[PDB]
RNA sequence: GGCCGGGAACUCAAAGGAGACUGCCAGUGAUAAACUGGAGGAAGGUGGGGAUGACGUCAAGUCAUCAUGGCCCUUACGACCAGGGCUACACACGUGCUACAAUGGCGCAUACAAAGAGAAGCGACCUCGCGAGAGCAAGCGGACCUCAUAAAGUGCGUCGUAGUCCGGAUUGGAGUCUGCAACUCGACUCCAUGAAGUCGGAAUCGCUAGUAAUCGUGGAUCAGAAUGCCACGGUGAAUACGU
C-alpha cells in the first residue's frame, strides 16, 4: 500500500494470466486470491473469484483497475 | 444525622477587602473549581457598582442584601396521608444563604452580554426593591401567611 | 460582492466572508489572501474595484461550485454503475467506510421508522 | 487446551528460528531505498513463497503449565490463576501482598 | 547570622532563612510579584509577618519545589513561622493561637478496584 | 584507580550482611572505602482476576521489591583485588564490579 | 551554568530509633464503667486510607483454565489445508464519550507536578517533508541516557447572541506505517463537504472533605489496533435544623 512498495499481486495468478494472455483463448480461471490488484494486462478476461460457497464470474474491464479482486464477489446474502 | 455533632469549618477572608460573607460569595458564585475567574467577575461587577450610587462596595453590597433576605418559611408535614404547609422562621446563617443562591440564581437568567454586567444590573435592581430575587421573596411570605393557622 | 456567481457578506472579515464559496476552507482562504495581498481582518465593504478584481483572479485559480458538484456526482455514479461494494453500500443508503450497523448509524438510515 | 494446539506452536516457533536469516535480508533489500527497482519486485516476489508459519506474528503467547490462549503475563510465563496458586504457595521469590 | 526554617504542603517542600533589615523577600531567584501573580498567594506568604510586626525588618531568601501554586504558597508560609520561632522563641503562643504551626496533612486519596475514583461509584439499575 | 561494586536483593537484612562483609573484607587489606549509599527501591506492581468465571469486581493486588546498595574503593591494591575476587555470598543477592 | 576548586550545613534518598496511652486538670455519675470541656503538642480520644469476610443461606456460578465418577464417537463427534463468518440490520434495553456556547471559540507568549517503562527495547542532536513520517546516527540494563513539551492558569488582541468564527456525524480526492497479506474488516495525516442538537415526558443514579465537579500524565495485554480496565498529581466547593 506505501508507494515505495508497489501493488501487491499473487506468483500463481500472475503466471496463469501470462499464460492465458500470450496463448490466446481461455476459459474462465479460477482464484481464491481476492488480496490481488488488477492489472492492465488483465482486460478481456474472465476470472472466477471465490466468496465462500462458490465462484463468482467477473469479466474485467477497464474502469476495474487499480480494484481489489474480492469487491465484485459480495459475502453475506440479505433480502 | 442520627448521632452526629458537625463543627464549623473554618473560611478565609477576601484578599482585596478582608469580609468572610464576600468569601461566601465567591464560593457559591464558583464552577468546577476555578476560583480566579469567579473573583474577577466578583470584583468587576462591585467596581461597576460603586459608581452608580456613589457609596462603598460593601455598603452597596448590604443594602442589596437586606431586600432580599426572607424571615419565615413553610416545611412540608405528611402524618395523616395528607401534605400540610407548616410556617417555621428561619435563623440568619440561612437567612444570608438563601439571599445568596436566589442573587447568583437571578443574575444568570437575564440576557445582556457580560456575567459582570448582570450580576451588577441585578444588584442595583435589589437595591431598588425590583427583580427576581425580590419577587420570589415575596411569593415565599405570601405562602407563609396563607398558611398561619397550621402554626 | 460578486466573486463566483454569488454574493459575499459585506461586514465581515475577509478570511471568515470568502468561506462562502462552495469548495473554500480556511486554509484556501488565508493562502488566497496572502497571494492578493491584503490584510485578513479587513471587511470586503472597504475594497476597491481593482482590488475585487484581483481576488476574482486568485479564486478563478481552483475548481468550485457548479464543476466541483458535478465531479462528485460522477464520482459517486461512476461506482454505483459498476456495482462494486461500495456501490451497493452507496444505493442501498448505508455506511460505507465499515462502521458497525446493529446499532447507530442514524445519519445514513435518518430518524427511526416503527 | 488441546493436544493438537500445542503442538502447532511448537512447529511455529521451530520454523521462524530456521527462516530468520533469509527474511531480514530479502526485508533490507524491499525496504532500502535506491534500487534497482527490478531487484524490489524479485525480492516482494520470493518473500511470500517461504511458509506462512516462519513469521514471527503467527505465533500466540500461551500458559507453560496448562495452554490457556488468555490472561498471560510476560514476567512469569503464566496465567493469572496458576500464577495465584504458585504465589500463595510460596514459589514465587520476592512477591507478596500488597496494600499502600 | 541566619536563621532557618522547613515548611512542607501536599506535595511540596520550602527552605526559608531569615535575616535582619530592609524587608525585602526573594523566591527562586525572583521577586514576590514575579513569581506569584494571585493576590491569594501574596497574602498568605504575607500573613505571619503582618501578624507580628515585622514587615520591614527582615530579609527573606527563600527556595521551594513540588506542587503547583497553592501548595507551595502554604510550604513558604510554614516555612517562615517556624524560622520566626527559631529567631524569638517568644512568639510562639500568638502564632499557635492563630494557626500557623499545625503542619496540614491532607493528601490525595487513592483509587480503589471498582469504582471511578476514590468513592464514586457507577450507576446502579434494578433491572 | 577506582572500583565500585553494585548489590542488588529482595530482602533488605541480606543484603546489610553483604555490604558490611565487603566493607570489613576491604578494610583488613588496608585501603580507604566510601560507605554504602542507598539508593532508590523498585516497586513493581501487578493486578490479576481470582474467579475462574465472570466475576470482574474482586481482585487481587502483589509486589515485588528490589533493594539497591552502591560502595566506592578509592585506593586499591593488588592483595586486596585478590581479595574481593575470591570472596563468596549468599544465593539471593546479585553483585556488580566495575573497574 | 552547580559550570569549576570545594562543603557535609538544608532539600532528598533508605536502615536503627522516639512519639498518643483517657497519660494530666476540672465538672457529672452507683464511693463504678464511662461522658462533656481544658492544657501541652505535628497530630486527641478508632488521627486519615488499605489488607483482614464467623456458623450458615441461595441444589447460586464455572465438566470451555485445570483435575475427576458415569455415559458416548473411533477410515470419525479425532488430523492438515486455502477461502469465508464471529463486524449482518425493520426494531427494544444497559453502560460510556463529545456537545448544544461568552465562567466561551480562535491567534500570539509565559509560571508551576506526581507516579511509571526500556535489548528482536527506549531512539536524542542534525538534514529533508505543509503534515502523518523518512535518512544518518550518540547514550542507556539506567537517582546519570531516552520516552517527555503537563493541561486547566496568567498577559495582550479579536469575535458580539447568530444554528454562529458554537458543534464535528457523514461523504469525495490524495497519502504514511505495522505486517507474507489491510476488499469484506486496521490506526493516523492533508485539501474539500459541514448532519442532528438552543439543556431533554413519566421515571431514575453518585456523593459528607482534599470528597463531589473539572484539567492533564503513566502501565498491563500487545507486530499493529482504547471513549474500556488498573494507577498519579493540579485547582477545589455547597449542605446536615432533625428522625
Amino acid at each position: 500500500r506505501s508507494l515505495k512498495k508497489g501493488p501487491f499481486i499473487d506468483l500463481h495468478l500472475l503466471k496463469k494470466v501470462e499464460k492465458a494472455v500470450e496463448s490466446g483463448d481461455k476459459k474462465p480461471l479460477r482464484t481464491w486470491s481476492r488480496r490481488s490488484t488488477i492489472f492492465p494486462n488483465m482486460i478481456g478476461l474472465t476470472i472466477a473469484v471465490h466468496n465462500g460457497r462458490q465462484h463468482v464470474p467477473v469479466f474485467v474491464t477497464d474502469e476495474m483497475v487499480g480494484h481489489k479482486l474480492g469487491e465484485f464477489a459480495p459475502t453475506r446474502t440479505y433480502r | 444525622p442520627r448521632r452526629r455533632v458537625i463543627g464549623q469549618r473554618k473560611i478565609l477572608p477576601d484578599p482585596k477587602f478582608g469580609s468572610e460573607l464576600l468569601a461566601k460569595f465567591v464560593n457559591i458564585l464558583m464552577v468546577d473549581g476555578k476560583k480566579s475567574t469567579a473573583e474577577s467577575i466578583v470584583y468587576s461587577a462591585l467596581e461597576t457598582l460603586a459608581q452608580r450610587s456613589g457609596k462603598s462596595e460593601l455598603e452597596a453590597f448590604e443594602v442589596a442584601l437586606e431586600n432580599v433576605r426572607p424571615t419565615v418559611e413553610v416545611k412540608s408535614r405528611r402524618v395523616g396521608g395528607s401534605t400540610y404547609q407548616v410556617p417555621v422562621e428561619v435563623r440568619p446563617v440561612r437567612r444570608n444563604a438563601l439571599a445568596m443562591r436566589w442573587i447568583v440564581e437571578a443574575a444568570r437568567k437575564r440576557g445582556d452580554k457580560s456575567m459582570a454586567l448582570r450580576l451588577a444590573n441585578e444588584l442595583s435592581d435589589a437595591a431598588e426593591n425590583k427583580g427576581t430575587a425580590v419577587k420570589k421573596r415575596e411569593d415565599v411570605h405570601r405562602m407563609a401567611e396563607a398558611n398561619k393557622a397550621f402554626a | 460582492a460578486r466573486i463566483a456567481g454569488i454574493n459575499i457578506p459585506d461586514h465581515k472579515h475577509a478570511v471568515i466572508a470568502l468561506t462562502s464559496i462552495y469548495g473554500v476552507g480556511k486554509t484556501r482562504s488565508k493562502a488566497i489572501l496572502a497571494a492578493a495581498g491584503i490584510a485578513e481582518d479587513v471587511k470586503i465593504s472597504e475594497l476597491s474595484e481593482g482590488q475585487i478584481d484581483t481576488l476574482r483572479d486568485e479564486v478563478a485559480k481552483f475548481v468550485v461550485e457548479g464543476d466541483l458538484r458535478r465531479e462528485i456526482s460522477m464520482s459517486i455514479k461512476r461506482l454505483m454503475d459498476l456495482g462494486c461494494y461500495r456501490g451497493l453500500r452507496h444505493r442501498r443508503g448505508l455506511p460505507v467506510r465499515g462502521q458497525r450497523t446493529k446499532t447507530n448509524a442514524r445519519t445514513r438510515k435518518g430518524p427511526r421508522k416503527p | 487446551a488441546k493436544q493438537s494446539m500445542k503442538a502447532r506452536e511448537v512447529k511455529r516457533v521451530a520454523l521462524a528460528d530456521k527462516y530468520f536469516a533469509k527474511r531480514a535480508e530479502l526485508k533490507a533489500i524491499i525496504s532500502d531505498v535506491n534500487a534497482s527497482d527490478e531487484d524490489r519486485w524479485n525480492a516482494v516476489l520470493k518473500l511470500q513463497t517461504l511458509p506462512r508459519d516462519s513469521s514471527p506474528s503467527r505465533q500466540r503467547n500461551r500458559c507453560r503449565q496448562t495452554g490457556r490462549p488468555h490472561g498471560f503475563l510476560r514476567k512469569f510465563g503464566l496465567s493469572r490463576i496458576k500464577v495465584r496458586e504458585a504465589a500463595m504457595r510460596g514459589e514465587i521469590p520476592g512477591l507478596k501482598k500488597a496494600s499502600w | 547570622n541566619q536563621y532557618y526554617g522547613t515548611g512542607r504542603r501536599k506535595s511540596s517542600a520550602a527552605r526559608v532563612f531569615i535575616k535582619p533589615g530592609n524587608g525585602k523577600i526573594v523566591i527562586n531567584q525572583r521577586s514576590l510579584e514575579q513569581y506569584f501573580g494571585r493576590e491569594t498567594a501574596r497574602m498568605v506568604v504575607r500573613q505571619p509577618l503582618e501578624l507580628v510586626d515585622m514587615v520591614e525588618k527582615l530579609d527573606l531568601y527563600i527556595t521551594v519545589k513540588g506542587g503547583g501554586i497553592s501548595g507551595q504558597a502554604g510550604a513558604i508560609r510554614h516555612g517562615i513561622t517556624r524560622a520566626l520561632m527559631e529567631y524569638d522563641e517568644s512568639l510562639r503562643s500568638e502564632l499557635r493561637k492563630a494557626g500557623f504551626v499545625t503542619r496540614d496533612a491532607r493528601q490525595v486519596e487513592r483509587k480503589k478496584v471498582g469504582l471511578r475514583k476514590a468513592r464514586r461509584r457507577p450507576q446502579f439499575s434494578k433491572r | 584507580q577506582r572500583i565500585r561494586i553494585r548489590l542488588k536483593a529482595f530482602d533488605h537484612r541480606l543484603i546489610d550482611q553483604a555490604t558490611a562483609e565487603i566493607v570489613e573484607t576491604a578494610k583488613r587489606t588496608g585501603a580507604q572505602v566510601r560507605g554504602p549509599i542507598p539508593l532508590p527501591t523498585r516497586k513493581e506492581r501487578f493486578t490479576v482476576l481470582i474467579s475462574p468465571h465472570v466475576n470482574k469486581d474482586a481482585r487481587d493486588q502483589y509486589e515485588i521489591r528490589t533493594h539497591l546498595r552502591l560502595v566506592d574503593i578509592v585506593e586499591p591494591t593488588e592483595k586486596t583485588v585478590d581479595a574481593l575476587m575470591r570472596l563468596d555470598l549468599a544465593a539471593g543477592v546479585d553483585v556488580q564490579i566495575s573497574l
